[PDB]
Formats: structure tokens, C-alpha cells, sequence
RNA sequence: GGCUAAUCCCCCAUGUGGACCCGCCCCUUGGGGUGUGUCCAAAGGGCUUUGCCCGCUUCCGGAUGGGCCCGCGUCCCAUCAGCUAGUUGGUGGGGUAAUGGCCCACCAAGGCGACGACGGGUAGCCGGUCUGAGAGGAUGGCCGGCCACAGGGGCACUGAGACACGGGCCCCACUCCUACGGGAGGCAGCAGUUAGGAAUCUUCCGCAAUGGGCGCAAGCCUGACGGAGCGACGCCGCUUGGAGGAAGAAGCCCUUCGGGGUGUAAACUCCUGAACCCGGGACGAAACCCCCGACGAGGGGACUGACGGUACCGGGGUAAUAGCGCCGGCCAACUCCGUGCCAGCAGCCGCGGUAAUACGGAGGGCGCGAGCGUUACCCGGAUUCACUGGGCGUAAAGGGCGUGUAGGCGGCCUGGGGCGUCCCAUGUGAAAGACCACGGCUCAACCGUGGGGGAGCGUGGGAUACGCUCAGGCUAGACGGUGGGAGAGGGUGGUGGAAUUCCCGGAGUAGCGGUGAAAUGCGCAGAUACCGGGAGGAACGCCGAUGGCGAAGGCAGCCACCUGGUCCACCCGUGACGCUGAGGCGCGAAAGCGUGGGGAGCAAACCGGAUUAGAUACCCGGGUAGUCCACGCCCUAAACGAUGCGCGCUAGGUCUCUGGGUCUCCUGGGGGCCGAAGCUAACGCGUUAAGCGCGCCGCCUGGGGAGUACGGCCGCAAGGC
RNA sequence: UUCCCGGGCCUUGUACACACCGCCCGUCACGCCAUGGGAGCGGGCUCUACCCGAAGUCGCCGGGAGCCUACGGGCAGGCGCCGAGGGUAGGGCCCGUGACUGGGGCGAAGUCGUAACAAGGUAGCUGUACCGGAAGGUGCGGCUGGAUCCUUUCU
């Protein structure tokens, strides 16, 4: 069993980059997927897709870097520069609206989760709520 | 560790020990010289160092130092001890405050002497 | 012993009303109403006495103040692990304003504890305060709130209230009086004395103000309080002058003897005018009271100041305290002289044995300035107990290994609940402090007015993503089924050959053995070397590996039996049944212990021999425990991969053991070696992670002291934890 | 070209860098400091069992055994429980002094060993066991955190 499946999904996509892939395949859940969703909206990743393998489902997760780079060392920025939980199972952490941290001033995100649904960090303060602090990504 | 286990167990706060019982910390504490004897220091230095053994107001035995070009101490001078050790004489915790009791302060100390304990010449 | 008054005490009455028993009703813990029976009231005084004032009695309500009860929060040691007989509960009493094991009788046998009971140590708690970027740490003086106490221990009495600081009883210690019988006392009130201490004030003024007690009031009391005094203890404000004044005096210092510095500094000129003298001189004080009204409302009027002849204002008017630390680096400020590992300095590294910017003085300089330093202590820096925010291959740090208890954690889909979580409203979050604004003292400190903020908790409403929960479903985790493997995995039994030793026999003779060389030893009672036979114990060559198995310790001839784990294929069954695991329990090399066996070889101790400056040590000869078996202890280790377990994710190449496959090869599972990304102080690690992540456990917090001491638990002991 | 002396280059181990004429561990001596054990003695606390027990509240008596009486009762007084504190006996912990005794740590650095660091001149380390006054030596087993392909002093 998986002790974390959105900390495995937020992994599974570092890895992924790390050596520039062009795809991941995380094992697919709704929340998975609505994280997912704020992802691509937000421009972290091209996008994503439901998928069968070996007849169970899966999300493809579309990865997505920066132009090619000059001198030793080729390789691109990568768009998600960091993308690491906050809460977790054995530390739950639960912000109120006015705890909503604001990540990278401004230039990152944070994901919370909300009764209104998952959010990200304006949403939910445009929204007036707070929520379960999932992830931060910038 | 876990967060489980800070939970059950927890950081421990770390404690104190004191340079100086001069007991109760008091700034300062008055005693009677014992021996008024002279001690030399260890490896890189050579000296003869001046020191007195007090018995304290504190019910402390004790090794002060006796700062200074030179001293009045002797026998059963009564002494205020202040604190503060000599590094390279083993055991000695606490410094004697010139011009206090029965310690004079240093004769003819031009510079800094509030400590020394030596008052203001007249310039002539 | 005698007299006597009252707002002192009692008796009957009146009963608005109220208290109690019994009933009834509504209400729901003992709240409200009602009926009958019983029971319960009072005090008088003043006036201008013909009506007012001051009071008295019963009752209902208000206001304020309190008692009791519950949730939650509130320091260290587990070297404190079990605590408990009013103990835990029940019925009935007693007690109280009132619930209650608060207390008592009887009955039951419970109550509490690893979410730390019981024990020990320390400690009044809080608003706040200090520090800190914050989280946090530390603290609780003064001011405000609560508690507790009044020489120590007990107890009640009187009251609305006390179990009473300046009230009472008793015991104890102490001081004093004492006709020796016996008495008096209680500054943790204001001052003040004394002792202890590094150290902490005046036996001041006033009742004027605010507040309090009694009084109809006039008024009395008030060391509360308003003030003044003392102490740079703190904070704030202020002075020791201002403008001019030399390519620049004298003195002192440095000098390359040319000069440089102190230095516009001084002198001097001019101006201002702290101190000081003279004069005026407060606010804080308008009520209580008087007048009209109506002893109201309303209106009007007069008395009162400790601080104080103070602050302040006006006039006059003198250039009129500066010190303290530092100048090697950290750290802002350098030269001369003296000293020569001395004298000394020192927070740390360090400086001082002849050039010392580090000692001591001087010149000069830096920093602050009515202060400047020192010691002590708190936070800081210290992300050095790491929630924010650390770690464990080799630096401290993975438990020797497992099994599993408690606990922590938990895949995919749907539905109910809405405990966590989030949002709104509301109540609370006193005052002071902090923040912001405006204001009052000439400013400020200080103060006034207003505003904002605020975690947490109560109540009502709402949201449902996530966590929880209940209900249902799934199969990707886990387990199972069928079939097929490899294996020093374990236990019992048997058995085979080589070799050593010894015993018997044959043949044979002069040594063998051993070392660097020797010698002790063994051999003419015939050894060694050779052949045959026998006894016995221990261990299994080749195969054999850079191999395999096990959780670790560890496991190696062959055979059989009993038994554990594990891998692959098929995709058949169950349907989250999972991971981890404090404690517990079990296993746990060698040595060691107990009882009994065994005993070939080896061999601690021991007995000997040459070495050789000695020798108990390295070499040689012998040799006991032990090594082996049974059973029962011991529980250590470089028990090591010095690397906890599980899961997911992140290039390859190469060698290899073991399955499956359509068998250059592919696809599982082990063992190795190089290397992508990445990591690491580096060495190195790198799909067998030391990479990226989640869960859980164990552990570390400078080196010695020391795996010591003390304590506890375990052990026969050794000794272990 | 083996050996002696001096030297050059590559490499390897090192705890040396005042650089092997090095370093450290250990021992005896001297001085200082703190502490462990500890007969015995001094005081303190606490628990249990039994005995004594003030004040006071409460309970019972309150009687031709006292006082008042409206005869209802009240007061004095008496007895009891509880009870501060004291005594006896024992159990447990805390403080003080402490004969005798254990190691420890500093410090002039002198004495003596030569154990470890280089293959440290017997590879080291290690659990345990015996011997030794100790340094250490040996046995059994284990680890690599071992160099490489006569016994040889101190500086
Ligand atoms: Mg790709
Ligand atoms: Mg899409
Ligand atoms: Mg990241
Ligand atoms: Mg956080
Ligand atoms: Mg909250
Ligand atoms: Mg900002
Ligand atoms: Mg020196
Ligand atoms: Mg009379
Ligand atoms: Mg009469
Ligand atoms: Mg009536
Ligand atoms: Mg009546
Ligand atoms: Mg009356
Ligand atoms: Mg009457
Ligand atoms: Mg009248
Ligand atoms: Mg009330
Ligand atoms: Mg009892
Ligand atoms: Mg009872
Ligand atoms: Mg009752
Ligand atoms: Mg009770
Ligand atoms: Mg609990
Ligand atoms: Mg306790
Ligand atoms: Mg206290
Ligand atoms: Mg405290
Ligand atoms: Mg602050
Ligand atoms: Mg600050
Ligand atoms: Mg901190
Ligand atoms: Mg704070
Ligand atoms: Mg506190
Ligand atoms: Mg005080
Ligand atoms: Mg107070
Ligand atoms: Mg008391
Ligand atoms: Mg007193
Ligand atoms: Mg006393
Ligand atoms: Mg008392
Ligand atoms: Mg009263
Ligand atoms: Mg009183
Ligand atoms: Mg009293
Ligand atoms: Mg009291
Ligand atoms: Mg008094
Ligand atoms: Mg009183
Ligand atoms: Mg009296
Ligand atoms: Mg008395
Ligand atoms: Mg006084
Ligand atoms: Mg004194
Ligand atoms: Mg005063
Ligand atoms: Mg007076
Ligand atoms: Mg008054
Ligand atoms: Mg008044
Ligand atoms: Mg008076
Ligand atoms: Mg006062
Ligand atoms: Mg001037
Ligand atoms: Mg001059
Ligand atoms: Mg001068
Ligand atoms: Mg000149
Ligand atoms: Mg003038
Ligand atoms: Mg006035
Ligand atoms: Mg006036
Ligand atoms: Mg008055
Ligand atoms: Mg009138
Ligand atoms: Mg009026
Ligand atoms: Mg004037
Ligand atoms: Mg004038
Ligand atoms: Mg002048
Ligand atoms: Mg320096
Ligand atoms: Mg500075
Ligand atoms: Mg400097
Ligand atoms: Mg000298
Ligand atoms: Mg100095
Ligand atoms: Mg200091
Ligand atoms: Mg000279
Ligand atoms: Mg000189
Ligand atoms: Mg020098
Ligand atoms: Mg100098
Ligand atoms: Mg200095
Ligand atoms: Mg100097
Ligand atoms: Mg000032
Ligand atoms: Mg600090
Ligand atoms: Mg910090
Ligand atoms: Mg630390
Ligand atoms: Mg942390
Ligand atoms: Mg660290
Ligand atoms: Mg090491
Ligand atoms: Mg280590
Ligand atoms: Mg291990
Ligand atoms: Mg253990
Ligand atoms: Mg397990
Ligand atoms: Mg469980
Ligand atoms: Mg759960
Ligand atoms: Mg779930
Ligand atoms: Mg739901
Ligand atoms: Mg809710
Ligand atoms: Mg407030
Ligand atoms: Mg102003
Ligand atoms: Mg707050
Ligand atoms: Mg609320
Ligand atoms: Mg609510
Ligand atoms: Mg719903
Ligand atoms: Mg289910
Ligand atoms: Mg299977
Ligand atoms: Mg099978
Ligand atoms: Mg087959
Ligand atoms: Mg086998
Ligand atoms: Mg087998
Ligand atoms: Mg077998
Ligand atoms: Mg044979
Ligand atoms: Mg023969
Ligand atoms: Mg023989
Ligand atoms: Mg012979
Ligand atoms: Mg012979
Ligand atoms: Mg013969
Ligand atoms: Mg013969
Ligand atoms: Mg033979
Ligand atoms: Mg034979
Ligand atoms: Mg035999
Ligand atoms: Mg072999
Ligand atoms: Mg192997
Ligand atoms: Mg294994
Ligand atoms: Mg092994
Ligand atoms: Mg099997
Ligand atoms: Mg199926
Ligand atoms: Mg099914
Ligand atoms: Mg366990
Ligand atoms: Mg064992
Ligand atoms: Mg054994
Ligand atoms: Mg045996
Ligand atoms: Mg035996
Ligand atoms: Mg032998
Ligand atoms: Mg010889
Ligand atoms: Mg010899
Ligand atoms: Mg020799
Ligand atoms: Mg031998
Ligand atoms: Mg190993
Ligand atoms: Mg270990
Ligand atoms: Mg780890
Ligand atoms: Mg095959
Ligand atoms: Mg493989
Ligand atoms: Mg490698
Ligand atoms: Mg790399
Ligand atoms: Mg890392
Ligand atoms: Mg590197
Ligand atoms: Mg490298
Ligand atoms: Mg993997
Ligand atoms: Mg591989
Ligand atoms: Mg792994
Ligand atoms: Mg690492
Ligand atoms: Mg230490
Ligand atoms: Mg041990
Ligand atoms: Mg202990
Ligand atoms: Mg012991
Ligand atoms: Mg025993
Ligand atoms: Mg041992
Ligand atoms: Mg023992
Ligand atoms: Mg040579
Ligand atoms: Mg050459
Ligand atoms: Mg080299
Ligand atoms: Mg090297
Ligand atoms: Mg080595
Ligand atoms: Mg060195
Ligand atoms: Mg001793
Ligand atoms: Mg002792
Ligand atoms: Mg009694
Ligand atoms: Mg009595
Ligand atoms: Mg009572
Ligand atoms: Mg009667
Ligand atoms: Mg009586
Ligand atoms: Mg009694
Ligand atoms: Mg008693
Ligand atoms: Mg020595
Ligand atoms: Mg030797
Ligand atoms: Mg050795
Ligand atoms: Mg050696
Ligand atoms: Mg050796
Ligand atoms: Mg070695
Ligand atoms: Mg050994
Ligand atoms: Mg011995
Ligand atoms: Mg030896
Ligand atoms: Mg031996
Ligand atoms: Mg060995
Ligand atoms: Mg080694
Ligand atoms: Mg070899
Ligand atoms: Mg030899
Ligand atoms: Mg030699």
C-alpha cells in the first residue's frame, strides 16, 4: 500500500522532470485529478489525461520545461521548480483564511483544500476561506 | 525523530550550570583571607601569581586572585570577591575587589584605575 | 452578694405576608402556584409634637458581594510503577446558607494508574514583563485581579459575613514581669531599632484633596491616602557657554632635527546670563453648610490648601562641575619611554625572556558623557533540543535478530452523518500595559480622552474538499488456491572414507623430533620410517565459487525421516483483511557457570628448553580447564553493510545464482562490479541508494570523568541491563 | 647491485608536522582539587502498631448530688468520641561530622617501562577467560577499521 498518494503524486512529477521526461503516470484518483487541474491551469504543466494501463486507471501528466540553454550544462529551467507537501498524514496542517501563506511572493502557489473545493491560495482568499494546506509549488 | 514521537517525548530544555558559587548569585560576597599565598601558572607562561584562599560569608571555601601591580593582603583581611577566573591558574574561580575592606587600591595607577580601585590624583 | 434604664432579653396579640408537614396543579433535580393544619413579627427616638424627620418589623424583587460545582489549561525526576480502606459506590442519618464520603451507621467491592497514578524536588497563579524576525525562551518586583498567611500547631465563639494581622481558648518556642503561686507579649501596618547581607529610605508634613467607618447633623477617626525627605536605582529634560580669535604663542609629546601634534584649543575681544538677590505669586476647591424654593428639582450665595511663599511670572544678575572605559584581532582608536617568561595582563586565541601598537607611565586617539565601567543573573546570537528549524556508513547517534501488545499511520468508488477542519453572526476576552490618533504639563519622561487590534472559550447559523465515522461496492495492496523450482535454513536418527593419537603383530636399526641455530623431549624395556589388524574421539578434503540458505546469531561428507522460509507460472478464491511497533515474549557467536557424560587432536593456566642485556612475551617440548554430547543457566561482541522496517518513484552497462518464456534475447527473484540524474565534508553512494518521497520504531546533542558511582531489576557466579 | 653509506623517482600506511633524535599509553615520585566506599557518632523527616492526651465542637447523664424555674425546661458540673502534641517499639529515606579506604582529575614535568601510531619491529581491534602489581600476555571466537609478493636500546 501507499502511505501518501498525493505525496506520491508530487514526487512521481519531481522525479519525473528531474530528468525531463515528457510524461509521468500516477495511479488516478478524483483529488489526484482536481490537483492536477489547478496545475495545468496554473501553467505548471501541459496538461494531463485519464488513462488505462493494464486495464486500471491511471492520470498521464504532461510535463512541461523551458527553452534549451547555452554553455556547459544544455539543460532547461525546469517550470516546477519545487513542489513539496505541507500537510501530511501524522501532520495534518489545517489554515485559517487569514494563515493562507502567500508562497514566493506571490510568484508560486499554494493549493489548500477547501469545503468550496481545492483552491489555490488567491482563489481561496477571493473566496474568504481556508482549508487542509496540501502543497506548495512555485 | 517523528512528529509522533515529539508528540510522546518531546525536546528537553537544556540547563544551566554555574561558573560561580558564590551561592545565592550575588554580584559580590565579603570573606576573610585564610592564606595570602603566591602560585604559578601552567605551560606557556611563567609567574609568580598572587592569590589568597577565603573563607566566604557563603560558608564557601574558595581561591580568589589579587589583581594588580601590588597588594596589602595578609592573614585575616577581610575581602570582597568578585568573580571571574584566572585561565591559566588552575582553580582559581573569582577575582578580589581593590579598594574594597581591607584590600587597598593600587598605588600610583594612572590609567584605568576604577578597577584596581585607586582614587583621582591631584595634577601637580 | 445588692439596686437599675433602654432601640438589652422574653411572653400573649394582630398575620399583609412567610416557614414546615400532607394533598393538588403547572414546571421538571430542591422552580412557580394553591388548599387545610401548625408555627413566626416589631422599638423606639428627635423635632417648632397635630405633622414631619430619624429609625423598627414581615415579605417580594433589584443592585452589589460571595460560597459550592464542572470542561479545558497550568514546572523537574520514571535512578518514583504500581497507589488506595472514608478507599470507590449505595440506603439512611448528621452537619451547612447550600451540593458533597463533608461526617457517621449499615451494605456492596470497588476507585485511580504508562493519556504517568503514588513518591520526591522546586514553586503562590494571572493581567503582564524582558528578550526574540518570529515561533519560542525566561520571568511574575512595582501597578491591577485572585489565592494564602499574620511567631509554630490545633480550635471554635460573636456576627450578614471570620474560624478573624492590631478578637478569644489550648499546646509549643522565644522575650519580659514575678512576693515563685503565677502573669504580659506577637511591626509579613507607618516610621524606626537590631541581626543577617554585596545591598534597600524619614521614628517628617497634612486631613487641604480622593477614598473609608460612625453620626440627623455639627463633627470625630483614618501611617488608606495626598505630600515632602533620603539614595544618579531608573527614565526624561537641562547646565558647565556663544560668536570672533595665529600658517598658529608657552608648556607637554613625536622627530629623518627640516618639522609634525595637542590646537581655535588657550590667552584675548565681544555678546548671552545657570547659579544667586528683589518683587508678585498659584491651579489643585466646591461640595458638606447658608438663602429662595418644598430639607426635592431648579436658582443664588459664603467657609476651607499639608504641598508652599513651592511651581510659575516680572525686575536684577556672575563665564560659571567633567568624568569614565578603551585604543593586538573580534572592535572605533598608535606612537615614545620604562620593564625583560619579571612585574604583570587576560572574555577567547593569546601577550611579556631587549625595538612590547597586548605589561606600566606618558603624548595622542576612539567611545560614551553626569555618568562610565565591573560582577551577577535572564533572552539573544545558539538552526547548539531544530514546531518554525538538526541529525545517525566513517564526525555523537540504527536497538544483536525476530514475533507481536498498546499506540501511530492507511488503496479505489459511492451514499448518510458533520466530530476534526473552514466561514458568518453574537457573547466573553475588566482596568492598566502594548499599538494608533488627538490632547495636558514651555519639551519630554509622565499623564488625559478616543479608536483599533486580539489568541482562546460559550451560543446560534452555514460549508463538505480533506481527516473521522457508519453503510454499500471494487481489486491494483495483502492473504489464499493449483502447479512447478533452487537451497551448508532447522530438528532427530543412522552411516562413509581420509588423517592424528593409542593398543596388538610382522619386518627392521640408530636415531627421531624440532629450530635462525639449538636444547628440553622421545629412542637399545628397540623409537623414527614400512606393512597388517584393532580401539576411540573430533572434523568433513576434492566438489567449492567472486556460489547458496536463514530474520539475525549462523549453516558444509552421505542417507532417511520431521519441519520453517522463499521464488516463479496460471489469474482461479477472499475483498483492504495493510505498514510499523514502546512494553512483553522468543532466538541469540565465542568464552563462561551447574549436573552428568565423553576426551583422539588442539590447548588459557601451568611445568620445562635454547634465545639472549631481563621474562612471566614472541621460537621449541609437555600440559590441565576448556574445546565435544545431554540438560539447565549466561545475553555479551568490530552481534558490521559499523547503513532499522515497509512502500512508491528516478539512465544504462557488465558478471553471476535461481524460475518462466514464442530462449541473439525477453521477463521475475537473489548476489556482485562500474556508472545517469541526484546526493555527500570529503571518502564515497548511485533501481541491493547514502537519490526523490510518505509511514512507524530506535538513537544522538563537545572531549575527558565513565559504561565509572549510586539506586533498581536480572544471574548460582562471572557479571548483565 | 644481494649487503653497508649517501641520494633520486613512483607508490603505500601513518595517531608524525619542534616532522621517528617524532608521538602517545602506562608506572613510581612530588604538590593541588573534587568525589566513591565507609565503622561509628550528631541531628532532622516519615510510616505502622500500641499507650498518654490540652482547647474546643458535638453526643449522652444532668440523679432526695448544686443553681434558676412560669415545672415545660435552662445553667453549672460529669462522662464519651474526635483531637494539636508527647511517650514506647520497629521499618524506611534525608542532612552533618567521619577512623580506615578506591580510583579520578589537573599541575612543575622529573623517574622507569615501550603497550599503540609505519608490518610500530609478535598486524591491530574486539567479547569473554586465565596469568600479571600494572603496562600487558595468552586461549577461544569474531571484525578489517591490516602493510606486503635470529629476539634488532634510549635520544
Ligand atoms: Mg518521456
Ligand atoms: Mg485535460
Ligand atoms: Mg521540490
Ligand atoms: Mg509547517
Ligand atoms: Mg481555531
Ligand atoms: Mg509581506
Ligand atoms: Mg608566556
Ligand atoms: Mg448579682
Ligand atoms: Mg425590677
Ligand atoms: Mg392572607
Ligand atoms: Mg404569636
Ligand atoms: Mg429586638
Ligand atoms: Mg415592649
Ligand atoms: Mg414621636
Ligand atoms: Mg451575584
Ligand atoms: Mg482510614
Ligand atoms: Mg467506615
Ligand atoms: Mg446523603
Ligand atoms: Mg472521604
Ligand atoms: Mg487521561
Ligand atoms: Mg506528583
Ligand atoms: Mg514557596
Ligand atoms: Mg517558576
Ligand atoms: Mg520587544
Ligand atoms: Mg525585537
Ligand atoms: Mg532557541
Ligand atoms: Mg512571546
Ligand atoms: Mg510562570
Ligand atoms: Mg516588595
Ligand atoms: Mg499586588
Ligand atoms: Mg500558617
Ligand atoms: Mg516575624
Ligand atoms: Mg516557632
Ligand atoms: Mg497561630
Ligand atoms: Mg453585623
Ligand atoms: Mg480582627
Ligand atoms: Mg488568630
Ligand atoms: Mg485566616
Ligand atoms: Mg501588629
Ligand atoms: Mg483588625
Ligand atoms: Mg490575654
Ligand atoms: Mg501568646
Ligand atoms: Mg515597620
Ligand atoms: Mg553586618
Ligand atoms: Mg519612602
Ligand atoms: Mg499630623
Ligand atoms: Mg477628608
Ligand atoms: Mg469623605
Ligand atoms: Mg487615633
Ligand atoms: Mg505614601
Ligand atoms: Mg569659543
Ligand atoms: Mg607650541
Ligand atoms: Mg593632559
Ligand atoms: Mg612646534
Ligand atoms: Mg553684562
Ligand atoms: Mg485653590
Ligand atoms: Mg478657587
Ligand atoms: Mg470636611
Ligand atoms: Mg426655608
Ligand atoms: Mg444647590
Ligand atoms: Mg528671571
Ligand atoms: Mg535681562
Ligand atoms: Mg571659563
Ligand atoms: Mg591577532
Ligand atoms: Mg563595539
Ligand atoms: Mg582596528
Ligand atoms: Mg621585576
Ligand atoms: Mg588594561
Ligand atoms: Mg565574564
Ligand atoms: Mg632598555
Ligand atoms: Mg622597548
Ligand atoms: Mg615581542
Ligand atoms: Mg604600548
Ligand atoms: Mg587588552
Ligand atoms: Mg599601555
Ligand atoms: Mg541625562
Ligand atoms: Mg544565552
Ligand atoms: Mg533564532
Ligand atoms: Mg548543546
Ligand atoms: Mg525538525
Ligand atoms: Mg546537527
Ligand atoms: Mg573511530
Ligand atoms: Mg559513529
Ligand atoms: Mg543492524
Ligand atoms: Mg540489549
Ligand atoms: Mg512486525
Ligand atoms: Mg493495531
Ligand atoms: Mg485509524
Ligand atoms: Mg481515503
Ligand atoms: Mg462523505
Ligand atoms: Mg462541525
Ligand atoms: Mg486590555
Ligand atoms: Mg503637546
Ligand atoms: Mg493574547
Ligand atoms: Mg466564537
Ligand atoms: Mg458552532
Ligand atoms: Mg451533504
Ligand atoms: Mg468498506
Ligand atoms: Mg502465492
Ligand atoms: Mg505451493
Ligand atoms: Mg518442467
Ligand atoms: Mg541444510
Ligand atoms: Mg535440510
Ligand atoms: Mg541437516
Ligand atoms: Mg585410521
Ligand atoms: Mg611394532
Ligand atoms: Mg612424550
Ligand atoms: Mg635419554
Ligand atoms: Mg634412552
Ligand atoms: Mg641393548
Ligand atoms: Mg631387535
Ligand atoms: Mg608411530
Ligand atoms: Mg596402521
Ligand atoms: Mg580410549
Ligand atoms: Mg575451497
Ligand atoms: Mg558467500
Ligand atoms: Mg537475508
Ligand atoms: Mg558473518
Ligand atoms: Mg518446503
Ligand atoms: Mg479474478
Ligand atoms: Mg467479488
Ligand atoms: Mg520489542
Ligand atoms: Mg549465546
Ligand atoms: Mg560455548
Ligand atoms: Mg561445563
Ligand atoms: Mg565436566
Ligand atoms: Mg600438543
Ligand atoms: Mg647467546
Ligand atoms: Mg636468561
Ligand atoms: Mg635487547
Ligand atoms: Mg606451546
Ligand atoms: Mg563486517
Ligand atoms: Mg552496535
Ligand atoms: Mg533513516
Ligand atoms: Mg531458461
Ligand atoms: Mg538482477
Ligand atoms: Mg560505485
Ligand atoms: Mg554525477
Ligand atoms: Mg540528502
Ligand atoms: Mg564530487
Ligand atoms: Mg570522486
Ligand atoms: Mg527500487
Ligand atoms: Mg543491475
Ligand atoms: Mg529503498
Ligand atoms: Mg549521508
Ligand atoms: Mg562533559
Ligand atoms: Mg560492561
Ligand atoms: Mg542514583
Ligand atoms: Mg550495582
Ligand atoms: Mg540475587
Ligand atoms: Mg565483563
Ligand atoms: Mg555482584
Ligand atoms: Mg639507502
Ligand atoms: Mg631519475
Ligand atoms: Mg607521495
Ligand atoms: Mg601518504
Ligand atoms: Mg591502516
Ligand atoms: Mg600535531
Ligand atoms: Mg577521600
Ligand atoms: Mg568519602
Ligand atoms: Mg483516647
Ligand atoms: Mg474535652
Ligand atoms: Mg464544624
Ligand atoms: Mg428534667
Ligand atoms: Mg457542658
Ligand atoms: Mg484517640
Ligand atoms: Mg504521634
Ligand atoms: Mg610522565
Ligand atoms: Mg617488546
Ligand atoms: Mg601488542
Ligand atoms: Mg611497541
Ligand atoms: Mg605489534
Ligand atoms: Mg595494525
Ligand atoms: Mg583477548
Ligand atoms: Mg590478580
Ligand atoms: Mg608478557
Ligand atoms: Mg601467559
Ligand atoms: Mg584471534
Ligand atoms: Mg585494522
Ligand atoms: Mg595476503
Ligand atoms: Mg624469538
Ligand atoms: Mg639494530
Amino acid at each position: 500500500m501507499l502511505t501518501d498518494p498525493i505525496a506520491d503524486m508530487l514526487t512521481r512529477i519531481r522525479n519525473a522532470t528531474r530528468v525531463y521526461k515528457e510524461s509521468t503516470d500516477v495511479p488516478a484518483s478524483r483529488f489526484k485529478e482536481e490537483i492536477l487541474r489547478i496545475l495545468a491551469r496554473e501553467g505548471f504543466i501541459k496538461g494531463y489525461e485519464r488513462v488505462d494501463v493494464d486495464g486500471k486507471p491511471y492520470l498521464r501528466v504532461y510535463l512541461k520545461y523551458g527553452p534549451r540553454r547555452q554553455g556547459p550544462d544544455p539543460r532547461p529551467e525546469q517550470v516546477i521548480h519545487h513542489i513539496r507537501r505541507i500537510s501530511k498524514p501524522g501532520r495534518r496542517v489545517y489554515v485559517g483564511v487569514k494563515e493562507i501563506p502567500r508562497v514566493r511572493r506571490g510568484l508560486g502557489i499554494a493549493i489548500l483544500s477547501t469545503s468550496k473545493g481545492v483552491l489555490t491560495d488567491r482563489e481561496a482568499r477571493k473566496l474568504g476561506v481556508g482549508g487542509e494546506l496540501i502543497c506548495e509549488v512555485w | 525523530p517523528t512528529i509522533n514521537q515529539l508528540v510522546r517525548k518531546g525536546r528537553e530544555k537544556v540547563r544551566k550550570k554555574s561558573k560561580v558559587p558564590a551561592l545565592k548569585g550575588a554580584p559580590f560576597r565579603r570573606g576573610v583571607c585564610t592564606v595570602v599565598r603566591t602560585v604559578t601558572p601552567k605551560k606557556p607562561n611563567s609567574a609568580l601569581r598572587k592569590v589568597a584562599k577565603v573563607r566566604l560569608t557563603s560558608g564557601y571555601e574558595v581561591t580568589a586572585y589579587i589583581p594588580g601591580e601590588g597588594h596589602n593582603l595578609q592573614e585575616h583581611s577581610v575581602v570582597l570577591i568578585r568573580g571571574g577566573r584566572v585561565k591559566d591558574l588552575l582553580g582559581v574561580r573569582y577575582h578580589i575587589v581593590r579598594g574594597v575592606y581591607d584590600a587597598a587600591g593600587v598605588k600610583d595607577r594612572k590609567k584605568s584605575r576604577s578597577k584596581y580601585g585607586t582614587k583621582k590624583p591631584k595634577e601637580a
